[PDB]
RNA sequence: UAAGGGGGGCUCAUGGAGAACAGAAAUCUCCAGUAGAACAAAAGGGUAAAAGCCCCCUUGAUUUUGAUUUUCGUGUGAAUA
RNA sequence: GUAAGCAAUGAUUAGAGGUCGGGGUCGAAAGACCUUGACCUAUUCUCAAACUUUAAAUAUGUAAGAAGUCCUUGUUACUUA
RNA sequence: GGUUGCGGCCAUAUCUACCAGAAAGCACCGUUUCCCGUCCGAUCAACUGUGUUAAGCUGUAGAGCCGACAGUAGUGUAGGGUGACCAUACGCGAAACUCAGGUGCUGCAAUCU
RNA sequence: GCGGAUUUAGCUCAGUUGGGAGAGCGCCAGACUGAAGAUCUGGAGGUCCUGUGUUCGAUCCACAGAAUUCGCACCA
């Protein structure tokens, strides 16, 4: 399936209230954080004793949980994502 | 009577089809479709397909080929085109049982179309039927206009 | 019957006028949209008159409850045949303003003017708004412009019984249209367009005036399309 | 061996009908119920939205009031646990109509006294 | 991203009967019949009031909620005015 | 759907009817004369867990009753105009 | 006395052979600048011509469909026997087969008599 | 987390930042030899990976994708 990377729709999060051109797009990346909760226990040495159990290799999930359709309003900052219906492949 | 008696029951036509057979089509479709509009003066129909086992390769789906149907007293003139001239050159009766009569004449060249606008030889069709069961009643329609019959 | 365990069709059905898909998503609201000619607020076709009527509470189906009649127009003054315009746009004002029944004054006495009570009433949105109202129904044929359905319409709204409306799919007052085979005379709404078309002139097969479709007449009894006639109708009720 | 959900097991009762098969008729759809109506239940795939579950139909029942207005509308009926309150949501086209025979004892008894 | 909403229009697959043609037929037509065709992918199942055929324009792949109930011990889930 | 059955669908036994096909014979291929196998249908007869037109006693659910509630007129507030 | 509509409502409400009526009311007959639509006159249109049409009714039994009286299988709760089965307490008891039967039921709206 | 090579006629490959491409082996046909080999002639076989651009003009330059191939970093 594939919604379009660009429609108009109503104004979601409540900004306008009255319908709005959106913009449909997909979140950033940046670095890699260093300060969190599971970064801070690893590299240290914890989990306390047993094992090597410090959090530790691939921390998973599968393909395709729900698909990004970011609706980005024109008037403010204001995002709104909702349940989004599920894909196999998309692209942006 | 028979249930004949009023005009009605006589015969107001529905439709007198004209069609051109487009065995060929591609480039040369607009022949077919530019020689009905010649003689009738008319939109023709680029047209559907029924839904039978796949011949050649494609055969439902596609707008192959190209007919034009036509009701009225609108129906009665191009008949007359048909019937006055073209029958006369080489054609005799035809009726099924229940009593189609068609038209298959070669001689494009006589009425409406020549040799010139044309790509080669061709006939083209016109399906002059009768709403009315049976091929006895549908030759009085043709019979009261008197056509040319081989007995 | 059929193979299995069958059923056989409904009678009305097979008869070739009662349908039962356009009785679905209709009859749910059960505002004031009856008549007996189909059902809800019916304007027809007809050779003659056509019976509109609003709903009453019966086992069987919808009653009379009030009502008005075509033939309840030479009440006012229209002394021609059964067959026009005009006739549409009167009876669809005379019922909206015959909220008392058939028998009557063209008074309210019942309760209803428009619809059973009042509501609400935002700003306008599309799609899914509220719709506690009447609906003025076709019946049968298609939902042409120009036609005399919606000619009805007109008379029946801002006269009383309030069905919604646009102005696309409808007629106007000056503006009617009409086709010609030839013969000679006219009748109309006001005047209009065909009083226009009388430098050519030629019009004529079925008939005219005073209850619903057809037409114009042909001897001469009033040759121009004059105002004179509807207006004894339109301003007298 | 089976799986559960729709048609397994009782598939009679997922099914409309051979005899009364097609689109269902205007009889159930416009029959509203208020207070106290007694009431039976079968299903069908015709109306989708809204159909109440498998297990639950076999049972009768009576309707507790329709609430607000037409859909979203209940029927009582015991489950095989024990005595318990417990319900079953539908749409109007489900209920059906049975017996208000019983109930009309009373007035038939009042007729008493006034033979003396 | 139309392979959605709304309006308007239509009833089949298929057979018989042949028509210059024809190769079953192409296209068409008279005559007869009507949910047996059509169904992402499997099996059941629904359906002509159409869930099939046909044509154009629309963007609801929607915000904020939920009476009253499904209902498993639960985690967790549905009908839902 | 036990019961009972071959409508529908499923698997095969019988009489015969008979288009086309197949075989035989005369014919240059082409054409002509005969005849053993078809639906249909009449007569005769078999028959099925994913095949069911019709459809108990008897046990069981769920509701209701044997153990007292039905109905008229007027007013107030919500829903509801 | 009749015509037309709304139904509710599906197989005792279904079909054929064949007859018969016309303007209170209904339906066919016949055709088109220009709106409006296309492949096509499916929106709209005078005196009149006419039962073609369709709703309906009479005449009618050919077929769907239908039925007593009578005959009868299984069997709970139990209770008596047998190798591949048969027979009973006790409460009810069909198709197949047949005397025979058969042209719906009910409510509402408009108009004339 | 980040970068390098390669894609050219069936197959083997020669070769290139703008005037738009090249030979063997094989395939076919005619010469030629006493014949097979050898070799000329004629037939040919590709818009240089693909979608879309820049330019007077594109194999060549650009944005972007397919796909074989190769390496460091990963967290520790």
């Amino acid at each position: 399936v594939n919604v379009p990377k660009t429609r108009k729709t109503y104004c979601k999060g409540k900004t306008c209230r009255k319908h709005t051109q959106h913009k449909v797009t997909q979140y950033k990346a940046g670095k890699a954080s260093l300060f969190a909760q599971g970064k801070r226990r690893y590299d240290r040495k914890q989990s306390g004793f047993g094992g090597q159990t410090k959090p530790v290799f691939h921390k998973k999930a599968k393909t395709t949980k729900k698909v990004v359709l970011r609706l980005e309003c024109v008037k403010c900052k204001t995002r709104a994502q909702l349940t989004l219906k599920r894909c196999k492949h998309f692209e942006l | 009577s028979t249930k004949a008696q009023n005009p009605m029951r006589d015969l107001k036509i529905e439709k007198l089809v004209l069609n051109i057979s487009v065995g060929e089509s591609g480039d040369r479709l607009t022949r077919a479709s530019k020689v009905l509009e010649q003689l009738s003066g008319q939109t023709p129909v680029q047209s559907k397909a029924r839904y039978t086992v796949r011949t050649f390769g494609i055969r439902r789906n596609e707008k192959i080929a190209v007919h034009v149907t036509v009701r009225g007293p609108k129906a009665e003139e191009i008949l007359e085109r048909g019937l006055k001239v073209k029958e006369y050159q080489l054609r005799d009766r035809n009726f099924s049982a229940t009593g189609n009569f068609g038209f298959g004449i070669d001689e494009h060249i006589d009425l409406g179309i020549k040799y010139d606008p044309s790509i080669g030889i061709f006939g083209m069709d016109f399906y002059v039927v009768m709403n009315r069961p049976g091929a006895r009643v549908t030759r009085r329609k043709r019979c009261k206009g008197t056509v040319g019959n081989s007995h | 019957a059929y193979s299995s365990r069958f059923q056989t069709p409904f009678r009305r059905r097979r008869e070739g006028k009662t349908d039962y898909y356009q009785r679905k998503r209709l009859v749910t609201q059960h505002k004031a949209k009856y008549n007996t000619p189909k059902y809800r607020l019916v304007v027809r076709f007809t050779n003659k008159d056509i019976i509109c009527q609003i709903i009453s509470s019966t086992i069987t189906g919808d009653v009379v409850l009030a009502a008005a009649y075509s033939h309840e127009l030479p009440r006012y003054g229209i002394t021609h045949g059964l067959t026009n315009w005009a006739a549409a746009y009167a009876t669809g004002l005379l019922i909206a303003r015959r909220t008392l029944q058939r028998l009557g004054l063209d008074e309210t006495y019942k309760g209803v003017e428009e619809v059973e009570g009042e509501y609400e009433l935002t700003e306008a949105v599309e799609d899914g708004p509220r719709p506690f109202k009447v609906f003025l129904d076709i019946g049968l044929q298609r939902t042409t412009t120009g036609a005399r359905v919606f000619g009805a319409l007109k008379g029946a709204s801002d006269g009383g019984l309030y069905v919604p409306h646009s102005e696309n799919r409808f007629p106007g007052w000056d503006f009617e249209t009409e086709e010609i085979d030839p013969e000679l005379l006219r009748s109309y709404i006001f005047g209009g367009h065909v009083s226009q078309y009388m430098e050519e002139l030629a019009d004529d097969d079925e008939e005219r005036f005073s209850e619903l479709f057809k037409g114009y007449l042909a001897d001469d009894i009033d040759a121009d399309s004059l105002e004179d006639i509807y207006t004894s109708a339109h301003e007298a009720i | 061996g089976k799986s559960h959900g729709y048609r397994s097991r009782t598939r009679y009762m997922f099914q409309r009908d051979f005899r009364k098969h097609g689109a269902v008729h205007l009889s159930t759809y416009l029959k509203v119920y208020k207070v106290g109506d007694i009431v039976d239940i079968k299903a069908n795939g015709s109306i989708q939205k809204g159909m109440p579950h498998k297990f639950y139909q076999g049972k009768t029942g009576v309707v507790y009031n329709v609430t607000k207005s037409s859909v979203g509308v209940i029927i009582n009926k015991m489950v095989g646990n024990r005595y318990l309150e417990k319900r079953l949501n539908l749409r109007v086209e489900h209920i059906k109509h049975s017996k208000a025979a019983a109930a009309a004892a009373a007035a038939a008894a009042a007729a008493a006294a006034a033979a003396a």
